[PDB]
RNA sequence: AUACAGUGAAACUGCGAAGGCUCAUUAAAUCAGUUAUCGUUUAUUUGAUAGUUCCAUGGUAUAACUGUGGUAAUUCUAGAGCUAAUACAUGCUAAUCUCGACCCUUUGGAAGAGAUGUAUUUAUUAGAUCAAUGUCUUCGGACUCUUUGAUGAAAUAACUUUUCGAAUCGCAUGGCCUUGUGCUGGCGAUGGUUCAUUCAAAUUUCUGCCCUAUCAACUUUCGAUGGUAGGAUAGUGGCCUACCAUGGUUUCAACGGGUAACGGGGAAUAAGGGUUCGAUUCCGGAGAGGGAGCCUGAGAAACG
């Protein structure tokens, strides 16, 4: 009754988790009781990973949300005060959860891919991302597909990454979900299989959509740190 | 003029009712001697 | 036309082809060893069971893993158990003979057809096999 | 050009442009043709995906029955059958489409019973 | 009551003072980006 | 009303053995209330959550516009003359969007000898009106779901285009 | 209950002007004080009281707004509304700064006098007061200290209702009584004025004919000062002329042309002023800058000079022969002015215009040999009705040839001036050249060979109209000349125009071929012509994806041998542009 | 503890039950994925988000409760008397925002003019230019056609029986001397209007394994096919009605024929040898005695 994004073992039970509404998709996202339960298992069961909420350990986005169905989704900075661990969690290159562990100036901010930009209501220019971060007033070049940076302190924009030919992109959707490389080929189409292509070890090509991808960075320095093996 | 004017012969109302014999109380020679004119 | 997420393609399968001969011919050619048990520790009912066999051996070995490693006893939930241990033990007793199971040899399945006989290297030219092998 | 009642007119002559790669010809920028369902001036807006092919009947006005045949790799019997489909299509003041003429269109908010797609372009 | 009456017309003040200051506070900041552009 | 549904109909292709459904909830057609003159009266009808619509039966004060300044200013409603959406709605005399409908023009009077001084640029066929006192407007707001007569006067261009129809 | 008494407003017209003289008069006496207040002012007034008196300047706005023709006015509300605005004035300018009551009060007499001009603005000529002079006087004596004021954006209390009492018929009696046009041109002489300054003029330009149809001698002497306001503010109506409203100027300049003389040197001033309105801004239109420079010609016809204004109408008339707009009206004008101008030289301009202008005549023909054979020493306004009619006005094509070699004759004969003359007639033939024309086009190839009086066979064979072998010797010619920047730039804009997307002739590969080479010729002169090899490459990759590119193309692909001609001679550059044009070419190749 | 003070039958309250059997046989129309909704509803999740004030606190009317009773009798009752509210419903409320004539030079703004919302439903329109590294240098400038960028192709005239501008709480005596609760004064949760997201639903683009021409015509006989307008809608929609046109699908398989459609379709888990046994969602839609009509809710034609 699992997706497969959870890295969730078979011997485990019978009902699974469906995670709570909040910013993420249902089929985007982990909660917390099978984040911290049983992937690097900081509880045992329901009750103590109730019990360690209730105490407010989590710290996700830098507010405490004491939920066990929180639905953390792409890049979400789950901060657990003890041992000051800081964890940002993105995909791995066959669609699970990878959860890398970064340090403090890394969580002090996320990034979030530019869905739509609006004239609302009285003259405010206005953006939105994958947690729904109505943050005020970007310049008037932010495209969709774009890429904030989000403070996490405050919640205003700090940074921006342009989308164009050239950029350091990640895939998230399709049956590309998690690669990074980026730069084989531009192809924008006019309703379908339209995109910035992705390279391989041998450097292959592949194919995915604009809404399934996202931008992180720039061909060899992105600010996030990435994980490796 | 498809729905317009069906002359067909429909099923709960064909024995809806039942008439009378007699009907009107005057006669059809009242009917006559009553508006000849 | 258009991709859709199919873990069923990018899971790790690994058991369509894996054939007890071909395994043991690699643990005979391995020139590593092998793990096997101080030598009464694998029977299993003072010998009303069988000894052993080595998959039960290595789904145990699994089982304690993950019993260890997330701190919660496994259970006597009745429809799995009544499939699957009955099930098992009874082939156990029928083709596991003294810690080995002939169960195999009894049993139509083609081995070069699905586990040799590579399907991505087939080498339909001439030229691709002159390549393969220079 | 007034054939009923009701203040045939725009509905805010008017003029505007979905953009995305469809030119708008000058008299559907500024003519006297209404456009209350043609896509340029309008009231629809544009979105979705756009199809393409040549038409078989141009009957009735505000019917543009398109006919797309499309490959397809059939494993089944090892040849390929050959595709066919129809989609009726508003008008539009670029071209009367006459039987041939490989046009495309665009999805848009249901118009009819079956039609979400409006004539962009000829050629 | 009256204590009441206090804490209300106060909260309401900072709340005016707050918000209807920030909002152009972050106007400006709009106005900055338009100058730059 | 009864449905909306392509369950119960035909399609492009001419199909058969219908035989569906019990018809669903979100299938809702109300009956159709033809707004007439009267009292005002509107039903306050629930749908969707706390989505009241307003649907108005008898109302009256329509907010009509004069269309060169734009002046949407009160009165009262006479009778539809013309309505072709059903041509039986002008013999009942109802008030839906859309319909001509004639006003007794007092209010523009009051505003033309207010913010003009005399009293008679304008077309002649109006000026009529402006004379007598009944002009011809056509409704914009819809009574059966927002509940109000709003309307645009007619002034010229859009008046003869009504007067030769009908 | 605001939205309660706006309802009760929307309705409070219903009865007649007995009943709503009636409620304004219940209005009026909740606190009028005509025994105290209708002397001079007020007996005393509170906080309270005065926001009596603001709501009773705001009901009188309401009123006045709802019944805004007539309004129900009575001399009882007109005295209510005087105490109420003296008293605001006395308790602004009496309290002590404290603000708070004060700015109260002060928003209570700007409304008042916002309510005031409501009155004005409701019922204007209708009842015209004759005991104004008591309110005139309170409202004088209150704002005496508003001189500069009301000179802003957006001040319009005391400047709307200087503008109300100055457009009206008899109630600029108050305004000539003592003064309104002296604070109001105070105001409007102020250097900081903003676009309310062409409010003001508006205002004082319809208001000097008003002064000017009164009988009075006081209002006579007041248009005079208005017409002294006119030359005094010859500043204003220069520096605010931001807009399009520039009719305004041109109907003050006409106005004070047709009214008063009253300086020569004044007479000058306008004159070079609207000289400066047609050589100010390009967005002046036909009516206005006809009528600019009629006016510049009225002011002319009394008072001119006869050196610095003839010298600066000649340049006006220098510019108008060359634009000659509207269907000869500015011609007509133009000719005008040149008979106005008073000089030697706009004798002969006159002269050789009216015998050239006279109505659709084959006289233009006969004057252009007329001079020909009796060539004027003026010679500017001439090259200029000689070049106006070398361009694209069909007639006069053997004349126009004529009178480019007569100005090549005189600029020969000169042997410096005349050469700087010459350098006008190129720059004029080099936009000829990079035209649509067809007649003006071979006028300029004709003016080029009588510039170049090899050379001269060549110029002479490219307007040949054979244009087969006439092309084989210009690519000959190319040749020859391979084997100038601007120069090479016109004869390859004459190349380029007579292959200019004419898809109806043959050859036109060797005709592109041909502008290649020409700019490839112009490309090896690096010293001089790189900059217009660029400019040639930069048009044409312009043209590349301007509506057609078939043979921009090849253009292209042809203009890029320049590029590798100079790389294998280099064997520095701006690698930055031509790298981003790559690109543009990358996406103009995923078309 | 002489206006409250703990146990607490029976009553109001917040929520609970938050998803269970049988019966007649639907061929991508039941279903699964997918495209879209600037074509639409949305409780809860999440991020954001309020400026109109003339000559010390507002009203009776009902419970529970007592008391008199009826009836064989109910979670059936009726008179009479009181009594409370976050129940009902009338109503008490400082002055701050830009342009800046003037600046006295930094402690710089005093005068004047223009201000000030939401929720509902109506119309006009804001939504072609200038800057250089260069055309000619006459080492000055009219500069855009070239060489590159930029503002850029909700402001207002009205209705509506209009919602509001905190009768919520916690942590912190804290600062001031207007000579007494005179101003309290700092922050955070719950409010509170609106937007977006999330959740779910409805439509909608397309794709997906029986044999079928002895099914070759169907569709206008629940509009057939489309256009225009209205009604109803959560909105798109012949969804329904007026008028008009005679269309539309099909041999490139329309439309129609049945079951090992108690079986099948990935609908899904796969198992280290069982090769169509071997994990499951769904057979189709209904039904709460029988059809019909109505009501409630973010969601229903309700297992209550």
């Amino acid at each position: 009754a699992a997706p497969h994004h959870w890295l969730l073992d078979k011997l485990s039970g019978c009902y699974a988790p469906r995670p709570s509404a909040g910013p993420h998709k249902l089929r985007e996202s982990l909660p917390l009781i099978v984040f911290l339960r049983n992937r690097l298992k900081y509880a045992l069961n329901g009750r103590e990973v109730k019990a360690i909420l209730m105490q407010r350990h989590v710290k996700v986005d830098g507010k405490v949300r004491t939920d066990t169905t929180y639905p953390a989704g792409f890049m979400d900075v789950i901060t657990l005060d003890a041992t000051n661990e800081n964890f940002r969690l993105v995909y791995d290159v066959k669609g699970r959860f990878a959860v890398h562990r970064i340090t403090d100036e890394e969580a002090s901010y996320k990034l979030g891919k530019v869905k739509k930009v609006q004239l609302g209501k009285k003259g405010v220019p206005y953006v939105v991302t994958h947690d729904g971060r109505t943050i005020r007033y970007p310049d008037p070049n932010i495209k969709v597909n774009d890429t904030v940076k989000i403070d996490l302190a405050s919640g205003k924009i700090t940074d921006f990454i342009k989308f164009d030919a050239g950029k350091l992109v990640y895939v998230t959707g399709g049956r590309n979900l998690g690669r990074i490389g980026t730069i084989v080929h531009k192809e924008r189409h006019d309703g379908g299989f339209d995109l910035v292509h992705i390279k391989d070890s041998l450097d292959n090509t592949f194919v995915t959509r604009l809404n399934n991808v996202f931008v992180i960075g720039e061909q060899g320095k992105p600010y996030i740190s990435l994980p490796k093996g | 003029k498809g729905r317009k004017l069906n002359y067909s012969v429909q099923d709960p109302i064909a024995n809806y009712e039942a008439p009378i014999t007699s009907g009107y109380k005057w006669s059809d020679d009242q009917i006559d001697e009553f508006f000849a004119g | 036309f258009e991709d859709r997420f199919d873990a069923r393609e990018h899971k790790d399968r690994s058991n369509k082809s894996r054939m007890q001969a071909m395994e043991e011919y690699i643990r005979e050619s391995s020139d590593q060893p092998d793990w096997s048990a101080s030598i009464g520790a694998d029977i299993v009912n003072h010998g009303r069971g069988g000894i052993k066999s080595l998959r039960d051996t290595e789904k145990e070995r699994r089982v304690t893993s993950f019993e260890e490693d997330n701190f919660t006893r496994l259970n006597i939930t009745n429809k799995a158990e009544k499939r699957k241990q009955k099930q098992r033990e009874r082939n156990a007793r029928m083709n596991v003979i003294g810690g080995e199971d002939f169960g195999i040899f009894s049993s139509k399945r083609k081995l070069e057809d699905s586990t040799s006989r590579r399907g991505a290297k087939k080498t339909r030219s001439a030229w691709d096999r002159a390549q393969r092998r220079l | 050009q007034s054939e009923r009642a009701f203040q045939k007119q725009p509905h805010i002559r008017w003029y505007k442009n979905a953009g995305l790669g469809f030119k708008t010809p000058k008299t559907a920028i500024e003519g006297s043709y209404i456009d209350k369902k043609c896509p340029f001036t309008g009231l629809v807006s544009i979105r979705g995906k756009i199809l393409t092919g040549t038409v078989v009947s141009t009957k009735m006005h505000r019917t543009i029955v398109i006919r797309r045949a499309y490959l397809h790799y059939i494993p089944k019997y090892n040849r390929y059958e050959k595709r066919h489909k129809n989609v009726p299509v508003h008008v539009s003041p670029a071209f009367r489409v006459q039987v041939g003429d490989i046009v495309t269109v665009g999805q848009c908010r249901p118009i009819s019973k079956t039609v979400r797609f409006n004539v962009v372009k000829v050629s | 009551r009256l204590q009441r009456k206090r804490h209300q017309r106060a909260l309401k003040v900072r709340n005016a003072q707050a918000q209807r200051e920030a909002a152009a506070e972050y106007a400006q900041l709009l106005a900055k980006r338009l100058s730059e552009r | 009303g009864i449905s909306r549904d392509s369950r119960h109909k035909r399609s492009a292709t001419g199909a058969k053995r219908a035989q569906f459904r019990k018809k669903r909830k979100f299938e809702l057609g109300r009956q159709p209330a033809n707004t007439k003159i009267g009292a005002k009266r509107i039903h306050s009808v629930r749908t969707r959550g706390g989505n009241k619509k307003y649907r108005a039966l008898r109302i009256e004060t329509g907010n009509f516009s004069w269309a060169s300044e734009g002046i949407s200013k009160k009165t009262r409603i006479a009778g539809v003359v013309y309505h072709p959406s059903n041509n039986e709605l002008v013999r009942t005399n109802t008030l839906t969007k859309a319909a001509i409908v004639q006003i007794d023009a007092t209010p523009f009077r009051q505003w033309f000898e207010a913010h003009y001084g005399q009293t008679l640029k304008i077309e002649s066929s109006v000026e009529s009106q402006f004379s007598a006192g009944r002009l011809y407007a056509c409704i914009s707001s819809r009574p059966g779901q927002s509940g109000r007569c709003d309307g645009y006067i007619l002034e010229g261009e859009e008046l003869a285009f009504y007067l030769r129809r009908l | 209950n605001g939205s309660q008494s706006i309802k009760a407003e929307d309705e409070k017209v219903v009865m007649p002007y007995v009943l709503r003289i009636f409620f304004g008069r219940a209005q009026v006496p909740p606190t009028s004080g005509q025994k105290r207040s209708r002397k001079i002012a007020v007996i005393s007034v509170l906080p309270n009281f005065k926001k009596p008196y603001i709501n009773d300047f705001l009901s009188l706005a309401s009123e006045r707004l709802d019944y805004n023709y007539f309004f129900g006015n009575s001399h009882q509300i007109n005295s209510s509304k005087a105490t109420l605005k003296t008293i605001r004035r006395m308790t602004g300018f009496v309290n002590i700064v404290n603000s708070t009551l004060s700015v109260l009060r002060t928003n209570f007499p700007l409304h008042t006098n916002s309510v005031l001009q409501p009155l004005i603005y409701s019922i204007a000529m209708a009842y015209y007061v004759l005991d104004t002079e008591s309110t005139e006087e309170v409202h004088l004596r209150k704002m005496a200290s508003n001189l500069r004021q009301q000179g802003l954006k957006c001040l319009s209390s005391v400047f709307e209702f200087v503008g109300n009492t100055f457009d009206w018929s008899t109630s600029m009696e108050d305004i000539y009584a003592v003064v309104v046009k002296p604070r109001i041109s105070h105001f409007s002489d102020e250097n900081l004025q903003q676009p309310s300054s062409l409010l003001r003029l508006f205002l004082y330009w319809a208001h000097n004919p008003s002064l000017y149809q009164f009988l009075y001698y006081d209002e006579f002497a007041t248009a005079t000062a208005l017409m002294d306001t006119i030359s005094n503010q010859h500043v204003k109506e220069a520096v605010i002329g931001p807009i399009i409203e520039a009719a305004d100027s041109i109907i003050r300049n006409p106005v004070n042309d047709d009214h008063y003389v009253d300086l020569v040197t004044l007479i000058c001033t306008s004159c070079l002023k609207i000289l400066p309105s047609l050589y100010v801004k390009l967005s002046d239109s036909n009516s206005i800058s006809t009528f600019l420079n009629l006016l510049v010609s009225i002011t002319e016809m009394g008072f001119i000079q006869d050196d610095h204004v003839r010298s600066r109408l000649i340049s006006s008339l220098i510019s108008i022969l060359k634009g000659k707009l509207k269907k000869l009206q500015e011609n007509d004008t133009q000719k005008i002015l040149k008979i106005l101008k008073l000089i030697v030289f706009n004798y002969n301009c006159s002269w050789s215009d009216i015998e050239e202008l006279y109505t659709t005549i084959s006289s233009l023909f006969k004057t252009f040999d007329e001079r020909n054979l009796r060539v004027s020493l003026t010679e500017l306004f001439i090259e200029l009705g000689r070049k106006v009619p070398e361009l694209e006005s069909i007639s006069k094509l053997v004349a126009d040839l004529n009178s480019y070699s007569s100005s090549r004759m005189h600029e020969y004969d000169f042997p410096d001036f005349i050469n700087e003359k010459p350098n006008l007639n190129e720059a004029s033939k080099s936009i000829s050249m990079l035209k649509d024309i067809l007649l003006p086009n071979i006028r300029i190839g004709l003016r080029d060979s009588l510039e170049e009086v090899v050379l001269s066979y060549m110029v002479k064979n490219t307007k040949y109209f054979t244009d087969f072998e006439d092309m084989a010797i210009l690519l000959y010619n190319g040749d020859e000349e391979a084997d100038r920047r601007q120069r090479a730039i016109k004869r390859l804009g004459e190349h380029a125009h007579q292959l200019k997307d004419n898809s109806i002739s043959h050859y036109l590969i060797p005709m592109i071929e041909h502008y290649v080479f020409s700019d490839d010729e112009r490309y090896r002169n690096i010293g001089n012509e790189t900059q217009i090899a660029i400019g040639g490459l930069a048009q044409h990759m312009s043209w590349n994806q301007y509506k057609a590119l078939l043979r921009r193309y090849i253009s292209m692909l042809k203009t890029k041998p320049n590029q590798m001609k100079q790389a294998v001679q280099l064997i520095t550059l701006r690698i930055v542009r031509d790298g981003a044009e790559s690109k543009l070419t990358l996406s103009k190749f995923p078309s």
